């Protein structure tokens, strides 16, 4: 309603009166079509909606689901009714995960985890061989199963079985160790009677042993000889000594980086060159502000 | 004789098998209560919720008591809320005064497709007119779950259920006084 | 003006009871009140403001001296005579039992220069914590003393030529 010349208004309801008056009409009525609103969500979960004609009424709007998503019934079309709201959906896609792909190192408990017909919040039992373990635990736990499931976007979370990393070697031969796999599985160390193949088995046991600074200051009895932990500490309290072989100072190191703990220099064979105290650099350590409800800037790291 | 339920806070509250049709277009709620003296502040007696989707959780219908002041929870009255799986917003309906902590109240909450009204105790307290059509499709049926006492959210309830009656059709104000004339019988 | 009932006791109760005891949250509620004791927020600022010219020690003294503070003002704040000469003397007391438990003659003979240079004239005549601190803090070290009486003629010759002209030596 558009009104012009008018005195009082009443609220007649769908209908309105109109009076001429002096050779016009005293109103400007239109019956617009109700308008639907764009349909984003609410109405069909998971799919694209593209009308071809409009929002208005008598329109109606096409919808089309993921590629994740199924679609069961014979009409796919929404209809802006009468009442200015879309009409109840007669098809509704579906949300079916598809098939998991192949995770490597692997057992499927579940059979039924091998189909490609699987509803959303399915649980599929991983068990990992032997050798291989999921990670979030250590050499001394092993836990060799985990647990897949169906997300909301259409896909299985990732998760995969590890090789297990075999135990370090001592430092009574380190340095000079040379490894047929590493850190691998079924790796074979043997130095340039005894144990002569080191066999690092599915458990990840060791069968057998191997047989025969200006800032940093080590302190130990025997000196140059082996069997000896020396104490080795920086020449102020306040800073702390660290191990970077790789090449990085004391200003080189990012605030992500986790740099190891000094590790007290065992003489090894030979000379002990394996811990090296030019390698071995004193930076700046933490200080007793943990668990004090403060944040510290210089120690955010 | 007659044998009522008594709904504590502890979480005691139940579900409503599949094996009844939920109503899609018109329905009826009657249900004798007896409302305890302090309950929680968005806590139902009977609910049509939703349970396999995830965008919206906050469809279907549910009457309960809830204060209007959400900013000081002064005074408690009955509700109604409904939510159409057309409709985009919720209208709560509101009672005219506030609850007897020891009386019993015959509660009635009409549907019918255009308006929804509540009778408490016999006379109709408010109607209103913007939810219009069914409240969800026939496809998605037997998604749709009853809950009596309780909310997934524990929103639990505390007094005694005496006769829950719930209709496939909307019944009017002289269905409503026979049918609290009449009892359970 | 002698009661803390011009102020309630109850919205002041509310910000001390809903903040927390590790920054000065107490001491932003604290601050306004019927009764002047005006002067611990901004202690509790300018401790925080300065912070990074102490060292360890003395960044370790502040966070037990500020941690007892904020504790004992939520603690003894419970029953008390609502009139400001008791309110300036638990105040005091606290301030003083909580300054001298935690080594402050340590933190000064650490670093004093950043404890004498860091004050202001400004606002510490008309605050009777800073003055608790002021004349607390002498008593550790002479040279403390000595520094802190060369900071206050330095602020006479900046702001008030009364006493520097008259009396400028005692005896």
């Amino acid at each position: 309603i558009r009104r012009d010349d008018e005195l009082i208004k009443s609220q007649t309801g769908p209908s309105v009166t109109v009076t001429c008056t002096e050779g016009k009409w005293n109103k400007q009525v239109a019956c617009e079509p109700v308008d639907c609103s764009i349909p984003d969500h609410h109405q069909v979960y998971a799919a694209s909606f593209s009308c071809p004609e409009g929002t208005t009424f008598g329109s109606q709007c096409s919808f089309q689901c993921r590629h994740p998503a199924q679609l069961k019934g014979n009409n796919s079309l929404l209809t802006c009714m009468e009442d200015g709201l879309w009409s109840f959906p007669e098809a509704l896609c579906e949300l079916m995960c598809l098939a998991p792909p192949p995770v490597p190192n692997a057992d499927l408990q579940t059979a039924r985890c091998r189909e490609n017909k699987h509803k959303v919040g399915s649980f599929c039992k991983y068990k990992c061989k032997p050798g291989y373990h999921v990670p979030g635990s250590s050499r001394k736990s092993k836990k060799r199963a985990f647990k897949t499931q169906c997300t909301q976007d259409g896909s299985w979370q990732e998760g995969a079985c590890v090789p297990v990393t075999c135990d370090p070697p001592p430092p009574k031969f380190h340095g000079l160790y040379q490894c047929t796999n590493g850190f691998q599985f079924n790796s074979e160390c043997r130095i340039k009677l005894g144990s002569n193949v080191i066999h690092c088995r599915k458990d990840g046991t060791w069968n057998g042993s191997f047989h025969v600074n200006s800032n940093l200051k080590l302190q130990c009895p025997d000196g140059y000889a082996i069997g000896s932990e020396c104490a080795t500490s920086c020449l102020d309290h306040n800073s702390e000594s660290i191990i970077l072989p790789m090449n990085v100072t004391v200003r080189d190191i990012p605030h992500w980086l986790n740099p190891t703990r000094v590790e007290r220099v065992v003489c090894t064979a030979g000379l002990k060159w394996y811990p090296h105290p030019a390698l071995i650099h004193c930076v700046k350590g933490c200080e007793p502000f943990m668990g004090d409800n403060y944040c510290d800037a210089i120690n955010n790291r | 004789p007659s044998r009522a339920l008594y709904f504590s806070g502890r979480g005691e509250q139940l579900r409503l098998r599949a094996d009844l049709e939920l109503p899609r277009d018109a329905f009826t709620l009657q249900v004798w209560l007896r409302a305890e003296g302090g309950q929680r502040s968005p806590a139902v007696i009977t609910g049509l919720y939703d349970k396999c989707s995830y965008i919206s959780r906050d469809r279907g219908w549910v009457v309960g008591i809830h204060t209007i002041s959400d900013q000081d929870n002064k005074d408690p009255r009955y509700f109604f809320s409904l939510k159409t799986d057309r409709a985009r917003q919720v209208t709560t309906i509101n009672a005219h005064r506030s609850y007897l902590p020891g009386q019993w109240v015959y509660l009635a909450a009409t549907y019918d497709g255009q308006f929804m009204k509540l009778y408490v105790n016999g006379a109709q307290v408010a109607t209103s007119g913007e939810q219009v059509g069914g409240i969800f499709s026939p496809l998605t049926q037997k998604c749709k779950v009853l809950m009596l006492g309780g909310s997934a959210l524990n929103h639990n309830y505390r007094g005694y259920i005496e006769h829950f009656s719930l209709w496939k059709v909307a019944r009017t104000q002289r269905e409503i006084l026979s049918d609290m004339e009449t009892h359970g019988a | 003006k002698g009661r803390l009932s011009l102020q309630n006791t109850a919205e002041i109760q509310h910000c001390l009871v809903n903040a927390g005891d590790v920054g000065c949250g107490v001491f932003e509620c604290f601050e306004n009140n019927s009764c002047e004791i005006r002067g611990l927020h901004g202690i509790c600022m300018t401790f925080l403001h300065n912070a990074g010219k102490f060292d360890a020690q003395g960044k370790s003294f502040i966070k037990d001296a500020l941690k007892c503070k904020a504790h004992a003002l939520r603690h003894r704040f419970g029953c008390i005579s609502r009139k400001c000469p008791a309110i300036r003397e638990m105040v005091s007391q606290l301030q003083r039992e909580c300054y001298l438990k935690h080594d402050l003659c340590a933190a000064a003979q650490e670093n004093t220069r950043v404890i004498v240079e860091m004050i202001h004239f400004k606002d510490l005549l008309l605050h009777e914590p800073y003055v608790d601190l002021v004349n607390l803090l002498l008593t550790c070290g002479e040279e403390v003393k000595e520094a802190i009486t060369h900071s206050v003629q330095v602020q006479c010759e900046q702001n008030w030529g009364s006493l520097c002209s008259i009396l400028s030596f005692c005896t």
